[PDB]
């Protein structure tokens, strides 16, 4: 079967603190 | 053998990707209800390992004693 | 480089070798293609005992992504609050005051930007 995948597979990119902001990263995402 | 570690409904994700001889595995647990399909929404994983073993990693088999899915990154 | 060991175009670490012809193997010559960095596999030629042998040890240093444990002797002071100081907190350098802080961390982050 297939399926979708909506949203789903985000993970940490580094290991800082951030907070109050919108970050660009450049990586290999689902 | 080279490297050894030993440490001490439900749905678990998880993500692996090799590169520079590393592991990284990411993990994260949701609780849903339906086992059939894939739910929508948005969940974050944060990291568990980073392996130190140098090999190409070009396939794997899942282990079993109710469902999987697979995508690719 | 090709086929037994590849470094990384972004290496941060050191190399050290020397010479050992009073103590005093086996490469590889012959491969599908080159190898990725950090990489090995286990058409193989034995050296002959060109050239004195020399042994290659090559450090590599992760540079903080999990809490520190390897570093040398510094001698820690008490820290002082609401005051401008130089600090220095595990290698990292610099000029300011310092509060208590209502931020949470998570337990793999150490520092925030
Ligand atoms: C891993 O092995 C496969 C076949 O065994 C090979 O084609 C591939 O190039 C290897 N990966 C490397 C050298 O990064």
């Amino acid at each position: 079967t297939q399926h979708t995948s909506s949203m789903r597979g985000v993970y940490y990119p580094d290991e800082i603190f951030r907070s109050d902001t919108l970050y660009l990263t450049q990586d290999l995402f689902l | 053998c080279t490297f050894e570690y030993i440490s001490d409904k439900h749905l678990r994700e998880f993500v692996f990707k090799n590169k520079d001889g590393f592991l990284y595995v990411y993990k994260g647990y949701q609780p849903i209800d339906v086992v059939r399909d894939l739910p929508s929404g948005f969940n974050t994983l944060k990291p568990i390992f980073k392996l130190p073993l140098g090999i190409n990693i070009t396939n794997f088999r899942a282990i079993l004693t109710a469902a999987y899915f697979v995508g690719y990154l | 480089a090709d086929y037994n060991y590849k470094l990384p175009d972004d290496f941060m670490g050191c190399v050290l070798a020397w010479n050992t012809r009073n103590i005093d193997y086996k490469y590889r010559y012959l491969r599908h293609g080159k190898l990725r960095p950090f990489e090995r596999d286990i058409p193989l030629n034995d050296y002959g005992f060109g050239y004195q042998p020399y042994r290659v040890v090559v450090l590599s240093f992760e540079l903080l992504n999990a809490p520190a444990t390897v570093c040398g002797p510094k001698l820690s002071t008490d820290l002082i609050k609401n005051q401008c100081v130089n600090f220095n907190f595990n290698g990292l350098t610099g000029t300011g005051v310092l509060t208590p802080s209502s931020k949470r961390f998570q337990p793999f982050q150490q520092f925030g930007r």
